[PDB]
Formats: structure tokens, sequence, C-alpha cells
């Protein structure tokens, strides 16, 4: 099945994951994201994820 | 052959000043460098090293002074020692040995540099006690491995392995060069003297000492009237009155002895 | 026949000989290395060490503890730590980085 | 068979390449 | 004669007898061997860390289970080789690894300072010790005595049971000695919280005490 992109992007997605909360999508490729303790941060987005939040 | 699960000797007379420059930047990564030979494909041995001072960089490339270390050579090896740099060496106070995204880079350019340049990390804040943390890395499968010299080693430690080969990097396992003229030079830092071994310490803090367990085996004694009397063969649960008694009467056997053993040396001794 | 039987007596003489001769050196041997290894169990619970709250022991040997660092840690017990002593309300010492309790 | 806890992620024609792994 | 048949019985009492007490030997060595193991292996265990503590809330797929953390929020964590993902129900409460976090064991029973509530011994109040509440007494079994006791009544009146009690009125009046003398008798589990523990200090500290 997907056992390349098991190979390719569950590496990208290097675990563990942290959970936050988006804030703003300036850029359709960078966010900017709230964490738990509440810094905030300019991320990249990857492309696998969903246009939606 | 293709350099395999290796060995790295590192001197004694190295270590303290991986250590000492350490435990000096207890803030920063301090760094610097090591003097050595390449001297088989099996193994490398590191004698001397020098630290060097701060740089605002941090660890980096930057961070050599090419003026001072070139100098730094040229003295050295005016005195007598004309070894080359075989690796470079900094500090992580706080984590453990593992190379960060600045450091394997750091690395890549001593790899670009001559052929095999190993790093070394020291934690020196963890490396105390008696504990030391220390470890080599190279960067690129290690090539094929023909002694179960590696395997003998505890594999890559999790907060290690979390940035290990992952980054197609290894460790090398360490050793020491110490020979029985440094081995009896460092022990007879702590060797006892005569007089010290002669000395009769305070008869009124030996009675200090001695009612300080006595008083507990009065205790000791009721509690030890505590395991006999529940003798129903009951679960497993040493503690209290057993063991304890034991350790105590150690102590306090080899110090009456001992104190009394010198004071009737002593009482045959001198006159 | 017989003869056999006090060949086995020599040999097992001096085999047993031998036996004792080395137990009583490896007696002495583990001495030391047990001193060693205590020396080295109580260097582990020497001074700078971390203030936590016992919270509930996980198994004979570990329980989970509350650092006054905020954070809550599945940590060792260490084995001389003596049990009835320990109740959710014992304020605990901890290790500085394992937070191994000590 | 196992339930999805509303995880999202695209099919693979829609992603990836070298471009992440060299941008992240 | 009195060589080959006598060696063999004047000198293999010897033998024997230093057979045995080589195996006396033995054994004490063997003692100190294992314990001198077990401190050994105490050191190296003594060189991991804590791993902090965390909550399973659902196990998205397998290998990447759903957790949320004491202090911090929540992550996709993995488990160890023993894997038995499918054991672990949700607020289990469970053991990570200490980086790239992943996850160490299940833990014993969940709850701690939520365990402090529960009334370990209870006390010494009884029924017998309170004078005429005797009424009140019924209108608190009926909400408590009677529903862990008799569920069939409340089916054969077809009812929902009641949810709670609020005792009210004037302090000093013997509430507080009723429910003490209730912790007597219930033989049910008895907990009991201090309305001024709750809310307290850092956020959550409501949340996690109501929780
Ligand atoms: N019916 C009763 N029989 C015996 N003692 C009683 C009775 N009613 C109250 N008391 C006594 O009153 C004392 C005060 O506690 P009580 O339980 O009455 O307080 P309370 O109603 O809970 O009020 P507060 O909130 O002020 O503590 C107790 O020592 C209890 O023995
Ligand atoms: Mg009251
Ligand atoms: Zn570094």
């Amino acid at each position: 099945k997907q056992e390349e992109e098991r190979s390719k992007v569950d590496d990208l997605r290097g675990t563990p994951m942290s959970v936050g909360t988006l804030e703003e999508i300036i850029d359709d490729n960078h966010a900017i994201v709230s964490t738990s303790v509440g810094s905030e941060h300019y991320v990249s987005i990857l492309s696998f994820v969903d246009k939606d939040l | 052959a293709v350099d395999t699960a290796e060995q790295v000797y590192i001197s004694s007379l190295a270590l303290l000043k991986m250590l000492k420059h350490g435990r000096a930047g207890v803030p920063m990564e301090v760094m610097g460098l090591m003097l050595g030979e390449f001297v088989d494909d099996y193994t490398v041995r590191v004698i001397d090293v020098f630290a060097m001072p701060q740089s605002g960089t941090g660890v980096s490339v930057e961070a050599v002074d090419p003026v001072f270390q070139a100098k730094m050579l040229d003295m050295l090896k005016q005195t007598g020692r004309p070894e080359m740099v075989v690796g470079w060496y900094h500090s992580h106070p706080g984590f453990g040995c593992w190379l960060s995204g600045v450091d394997i880079n750091t690395q890549q350019s001593f790899e670009a540099l001559s052929e095999r340049a190993v790093a070394v990390v020291v934690d020196p804040i963890q490396s105390v006690k008696g504990k030391v943390v220390i470890d080599a890395f190279r960067l690129i499968h290690e090539p094929r491995q023909t002694t179960s010299n590696l395997g003998h080693l505890n594999k890559p430690s999790i907060q290690a392995l979390i940035h290990g080969l992952n980054r197609h990097y290894y460790s090398i396992t360490i050793n020491y060069r110490k020979n029985e003229l440094e081995q009896k030079m460092l022990l007879n830092l702590h060797k006892k003297s005569w007089m010290e071994g002669l000395t009769l310490q305070d008869y009124s803090e030996h009675c200090k000492h001695n009612e300080s367990v006595v008083k507990e085996m009065l205790e000791l004694a009721k509690n030890y009237n505590k395991a006999v009397e529940e003798e129903d063969k009951m679960t497993p649960e040493k503690q209290d009155p057993k063991r304890h008694l034991e350790e105590h009467v150690d102590v306090l056997m080899t110090s009456n002895i001992v104190q009394c053993l010198a004071a009737m040396l002593d009482t045959v001794v001198f006159k | 026949d017989l003869y056999s039987r006090y060949k086995k007596l020599q040999q097992e003489l001096e085999f047993l000989e031998v036996q004792e001769e080395y137990i009583k050196d490896e007696q002495k041997n583990l001495k030391k290395e047990f001193l060693h290894a205590q020396e080295e169990v109580k260097r582990i619970q020497s001074i700078p060490l971390v203030i936590g709250q016992f919270l509930e022991a996980v198994d004979q040997n570990t329980a989970i503890v509350g650092s006054t660092t905020g954070s809550n840690y599945y940590v060792r017990i260490l084995s001389t730590i003596d049990r009835e002593l320990l109740k959710p309300n014992a304020s605990v010492a901890l290790h500085k980085h394992s937070n191994a309790l000590v | 068979g196992i339930k999805e806890s509303d995880t999202g992620l695209a099919p693979p024609a829609l992603w990836d390449l070298a471009a992440d792994k060299q941008t992240l | 004669r009195q060589y080959y048949l006598s060696k063999i019985e004047e000198l293999q009492l010897i033998v024997n007898d230093k057979s045995q007490n080589l195996r006396r030997l033995q054994a004490q060595r063997n003692e100190l061997n294992a314990k001198v193991r077990l401190l050994r292996e105490e050191l190296q265990l003594l060189q991991e860390q804590g791993s902090y503590v965390g909550e399973v809330v659902r196990a998205m797929d397998k290998k990447k289970v759903l957790v949320k953390v004491h202090p911090e929020g929540k992550f996709v964590v993995d488990v160890d080789k023993n894997i038995d993902i499918n054991d672990v129900t949700p607020n289990c409460r469970v053991a990570l690894r200490n980086d790239s976090y992943t996850l160490h064991k299940i833990l014993p029973n969940k709850v701690p300072l939520v365990s402090l509530m529960m009334v370990e011994k209870v006390p010494d109040s009884t029924y017998e010790m309170i004078g005429g509440l005797d009424k009140q007494i019924k209108e608190i079994k009926e909400v408590i005595e009677l529903p862990v006791k008799h569920p069939e009544l409340f089916e054969a009146l077809g009812i929902a049971q009641p949810k709670g009690v609020l005792l009210y009125g004037p302090p000093g009046t013997g509430k507080t000695l009723l429910a003490r003398a209730v912790a007597h008798h219930t033989d049910c589990t008895f907990i009991r919280v201090s309305g001024s523990e709750l809310v307290q200090k850092f956020i959550g500290e409501g949340a996690r005490m109501v929780r």
C-alpha cells in the first residue's frame, strides 16, 4: 500500500507530536500557532495537512 | 578496512582538562581541541588537550581562532608536542552526550578536514560524584563490524538516540591510556600519610560516636524483639532490626578496636 | 575396582581443597565489590537533591512522586528507603537528574 | 477494524516530494 | 586389604565433611553474588529518568496513542515493545518514556492527591450518639441506606434515584456529626472534601480536583 509514504511522511512526522491551537494562516505554507505554555510560534505548514483551521 | 566498531583511547592527562574546562564554563558549551594520532584503523589515541577561550558564537567552526590555535600548536610542537589535532570537544551541561544541529555541521567540517576526525562530548555537571558522562561520535550503516566490542556496550541511550544514528552518526567506545606510573601518582594524592594513619581522632568525640549507635542499638534491640515475635512465616518485608543491626555493629566495632589499637601502639612506640 | 575409589578419594580431597581455597578469595573479592557498590548507592543520596511529594507506590521498588518543579514523575524508589515512613503526605527528596527517590 | 480519530491528511498525489523535507 | 578399604573409610569421612563445609560456603557466596548483581542493576536503573506522567484519552492508531500529560497539554505517543495498546483504556493514567515521549507501561490502578480525600479510618461517631435527629436519619437513609440496598424498590416505583443531599440550617446542629456517623455505618467507600480545598491555586486545580 502506502508503505513508501509510510517510509517518508511518517518519518516526517517524527514522534512525538505536540498539540496546539492555530490563530493565523498568513502564509499558505507558514502559519502562526499557539501551544500549551501559551507561547506563540510562526511555523511552516507541510503540504499533507488539511487546508482547514 | 573501512572503519568499524573500532575504539578510542584517551589519556588520563587529556581527561582532566576535559572536566576542568567543562566545570569552568558551567553556563556555556565551552569547547576546545584534542591532539593525538589516528594510530591505525582499529583505534585512535589522544594525548594532551588544550581548551580555548570564549567565542560569542558558541560551538562552531568560527569558534576556532586560527591565529590562536596555530601559535598554540606552534608553541606545543616546540615544547615536544608535534601531534596534529585529531578531534574537537565541547561541553553540554544539563544534557547527555549527543550532537545538535550546530554540532553535526561543526563535526562535518572536521571529517571534511582530513579523513575521520572525531568529536567528544562532556556534560560536566551531571559528570559528578564519581559518575562520568563522555562519548565520541563520527558521521558518515556503520561499516562491517568484525568483533563483539560494540555489542558489549550499552546501545545508544534514548536521550542520544533521539538524535542518534538517524542523523547517520554513531558512538565510538571510550578507553583510557592510564599507566602504572600515572596510576600510583594519582593514587598517591589520596594515599594516607603515616601521621594521618596514626591519628587517634578524639576520645570525647569517640564517646559521642559510641553513644550515637548504642542509643540506636537500644531501639533495634526492642525492634529485634518484634521480628522474632512475628515468626508466623508471613510475606517478606531485612528491614528494621535484621540488617540495620549488622551494619551498625560493623562500624561500631571497627571504630573502637582501631582507636584502642592505635592508642595501644602509641603506648608502645613513644617510650 | 577398589583402586579406582581410592584414586577418586585422592582426586576429590585436592579438588575440594581447591574449591574452598578460591571460595574464600571470592568471598573477600565480593565483599570488596559489595562495599564499592554500596558506597556508590550512598553517593547517590549525597546532597544536591530536589524536593518533592510522595504520591503513590507503583511497585515495591518504584512509585509516582510529585516534584516541587510542578511536574510529577514515575520514579524509582531507593531500596534503603524503608517503607512505613511513606504516606501520600510524606515530603521526599529526589536525585537531581534521574529524579530517583532517594 | 480500527476507527479514525479525526486525523486529517490529504491523498499522496497532493504532498511531500523533497520540497517539504528540505523546507523542514 | 587395609589400604584400598581403609582410605575410603577413614578419609572419605573427611572428603564428605569437606564437601558439606564447601556447600555452606557456596550458598553464602551465592547470596552475596545475587546481592551484588542486584546492587549493580540498581545503580544502572538509577541512570534513566522519571519520564513524568500522562493520561491516555484515545488510541487513534496502533503505535500512535493520544495522551495528556500532567503539567503540559496533549501529545501523540507510542508504546514500548509490550505494545498491548488495546489493553489501554482511556483515563487509565500511564508512564511514558523520557524523550521522544513514547510510553513505558500502563501503571497500576489509578487514583494521587485526589486519593487524600478518601476517608481511611472511619470516625468513632455512631448514630447512638445523636439525639432527636432520628427523623432526619430516616430522611438521609432514604437517599443513602435505601438506594444502595434496594434499587429493586426504586424499579418497583420505576422512578429515578435521588442524586444528592443538601444539609442546611443553623451552624452547630449536627450535620457534621451525622456525616461522621454515616462514615461509620454506610460501609461503602467514604470520601470527604472540605469546600475550600477546591479551586485553589494554578489553573486546573479546580478542573482536576473535581474531574
Ligand atoms: N443531636 C445531637 N446529638 C448529639 N450531639 C449533637 C447533636 N447535634 C449536635 N451535636 C454536637 O454538636 C457539636 C457541634 O458539631 P455539629 O455537627 O453540631 O455542627 P454543624 O451543624 O456541622 O455546624 P458547623 O458548620 O458550625 O460545624 C458536635 O460536637 C456534636 O456532638
Ligand atoms: Mg458542619
Ligand atoms: Zn553542541
